[PDB]
């Protein structure tokens, strides 16, 4: 990946073939680093499972689609975004206790 | 505002797609995060 | 029994 | 009275007369660490679990008793109480991954249903560094003085922005995983 990005739609099939050990790879090359390779990333993800995964690599995106698919569950979704942020708090804890 | 700087940000990495890029760039964190 | 009081 | 036995007629007569406001005054006059021990009206009880609670976080028989002896156990035979053993069952595991994580989650239902504690659970957590682990650490952090700060501060030898990055931590591991 790295060697390619420094042939597009290529790459986005071979990660279509990659997507469990696929994503593990990915975790690791986050841990390590703690533009078209995120895109087509993101893309891929967006094509539970999905928000967490989607969460990991924007680590604002993880954020919108958590409320996209709140839009038990409930809770965990409010408090990881609560979390995250620390407007948005008052109106979870508001939304949580209505 | 946050908005406006967000789209200024990608605005200016569109442009970009050395010195004077490093002067013009001195969630939105970690995109700068990223860039650098 | 310590158990289920510690859960309640 | 002086002897133990002196009391304990004392109260046969409270009992064989039915006097428990007599009874109840004559033990405050008694209850006024051992002797707390021996003890264990209702803010004295809060009071000694609170103590309990700050031993078990700084962290013999007794503890044992509540998780000779033999005859104590008859005797033993409340809420603070409970607590106590169930802080020493924790202790107990963590000297003792998925044990410790049951530990954990013990700590954290401990400090949902009570400051301090909630400090020393999360100093504890950060030490340490799937779903349940994260809905509890949430609620903790929607649950989140000078004494607290002191304590912060040997346990050290600030504390809420540590806490977020540890949750920020343990978040980002939940995704790995």
């Amino acid at each position: 990946r790295l060697g390619h990005e420094c042939r597009t739609n290529f790459l986005q099939l071979l990660l279509q073939e990659d997507i469990d050990f696929f994503s593990t790879l990915l975790r690791l090359c986050n841990a390590h680093s703690d533009k078209i390779v995120d895109s087509i990333l993101s893309q891929n993800l967006r094509s539970c499972f999905k928000k967490l995964y989607c969460f990991r690599m924007l680590n604002a995106a993880a954020e919108v689609l958590y409320q996209y698919i709140l839009m038990i569950r409930k809770r965990k979704c409010y408090l990881m975004v609560i979390n995250v942020l620390s407007v948005t708090l008052t109106d979870l804890r508001d939304e949580l206790r209505g | 505002c946050c908005n406006v700087m967000s789209q200024e940000i990608v605005s200016k990495i569109l442009e970009k797609n050395k010195a004077k890029l490093l002067e013009l760039p001195l969630q939105d964190l970690m995109k700068c995060t990223y860039k650098i | 029994d310590w158990v289920e009081q510690l859960i309640l | 009275f002086v002897t133990n036995d002196d009391i304990e007629w004392m109260l046969s007569i409270c009992v064989e007369w039915r006097l428990p406001e007599i009874a109840k005054e004559i033990y405050t006059t008694l209850g006024n660490i051992e002797s707390i021990a021996n003890f264990s009206l209702v803010k004295s009880y809060s009071w000694l679990l609170f103590e309990a609670s700050c031993m078990e976080g700084q962290k013999v028989l007794n503890a044992i008793v509540s998780k000779d002896d033999v005859i104590i156990p008859q005797d033993i035979l409340v809420t603070n109480s409970m607590r106590q053993t169930l802080a020493p069952y924790a202790v107990l595991s963590q000297f003792y991954d998925r044990e410790d994580w049951g530990q954990a989650l013990r700590l954290l239902l401990l400090l949902i249903e009570f400051h301090y504690l909630v400090l020393l659970v999360a100093k504890f957590l950060y030490p340490i560094f799937e779903d349940s682990v994260a809905t509890v650490i949430e609620v903790i952090e929607t649950k989140w003085s000078n004494l607290y700060e002191t304590i912060i501060e040997a346990d050290k030898s600030a504390t809420l922005l540590k806490n977020l990055r540890k949750k920020l931590n343990f978040k980002l591991c939940q995704a790995f995983m």
